[PDB]
């Protein structure tokens, strides 16, 4: 009935650290990854009804899907809407050659609702533009900022990986599976509690899912961008733990 | 220079930690960061517990 991408609130996308407080329910891919104990620790993003896309290092505590909790349809962190919808992980899939991306299989798919629908996928090796505006979602640290508490959203430009391993920027440490974004001058980024969630890119119709947030230096410094798994290096791997599972 | 300046890479993992000034930080790698800094091996600064101080 709906398709990916589509958001069925129209996002608010604002000029997580910065940004702002996201309408309600605009981002209806945007996980909350719990531990069995219920308290958010990384985002994650919807690929199908079944199946949640985040980062590694948000599941190098416990290898047991018992462990993870995923929230989907949420936008208030600790006072969960009655909506909201509270699924159990089935399984757990790393990728096989230690990169910061992982799957995780639902128990009982998850329903797809105006509030709950997935993203959809790059296309494969595809390279996001340098300075494309995209837009990263969670419910990390603000630091200074507002929104604490609440589902955030930030627009940034990307940057493309040559210029953001030059030594000013992140000095090398970002390579080909990694892509780069923020604001050159600072003060817009993702931050702790965000790793895991999305990093996506409007494309005529639809968002698309371009980057997992990973790391960074520190969160929103100045010549200090935040690096995100490049998701169309992995859409080959992904289809096939959902294709083959 | 960057590790004694207390710049390092880390994920944006919210796993809080309690360092021995009584700060939490959002996780390990922050902590153990701060620790190996300058500013941190001034104040003797190491983790006394593995979760959020007081928490
Ligand atoms: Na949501
Ligand atoms: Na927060
Ligand atoms: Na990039």
């Amino acid at each position: 009935s709906f398709d990916c991408g589509k958001p069925q609130v129209e996002p608010k996308k604002c000029p997580v650290v910065g940004g702002c407080v996201a309408h309600p329910h605009s981002w209806p891919w945007q996980v909350s990854l719990r531990t069995r104990f219920g308290m958010h620790f990384c985002g994650g993003t919807l690929i199908s009804p079944e199946w949640v896309l985040t980062a590694a290092h948000c599941l190098e505590k416990s290898p047991r899907p018992s462990s993870y909790k995923v929230i989907l349809g949420a936008h208030q962190e600790v006072n969960l809407e009655p909506h909201v919808q509270e699924i159990e992980v089935s399984r757990l899939f790393l990728e096989p050659t230690r990169k910061d991306i992982a799957l995780l299989k639902l128990s009982s798919p998850a329903v797809i609702t105006d509030k709950v629908i997935p993203a959809c996928l790059p296309s494969p090796n595809y390279v996001v533009a340098d300075r494309t505006e995209c837009f990263i979602t969670g419910w990390g640290e603000t630091q200074g900022t507002f929104g604490a508490g609440l589902l955030k959203e930030a627009q940034l430009p990307v940057i493309e990986n040559k210029v953001c391993n030059r030594y000013e920027f992140l000095n090398g440490r970002v390579q080909s599976t990694e892509l780069c974004a923020g604001h050159l001058a600072g003060g817009t980024d993702s931050c702790q509690g965000d790793s895991g969630g999305p990093l996506v890119c409007f494309e005529k119709d639809k968002y698309i899912l371009q980057g997992v947030t990973s790391w960074g230096l520190g969160c929103a410094r100045p010549n200090k961008p935040g690096v995100y798994v490049r998701v169309s290096r992995f859409v080959t791997w992904i289809e096939g733990v959902m294709r083959n599972n | 220079s960057d590790a004694e300046r207390g710049v390092c890479a880390c994920p944006r993992i919210y796993m809080p930690v309690c360092g021995s000034n009584l700060k939490t930080y959002n996780n390990d790698c922050l902590l153990r960061c701060e620790i190996n800094s300058d500013l941190g091996r001034a104040n003797n600064l190491r983790k006394i517990a593995d979760q959020a101080c007081d928490n």
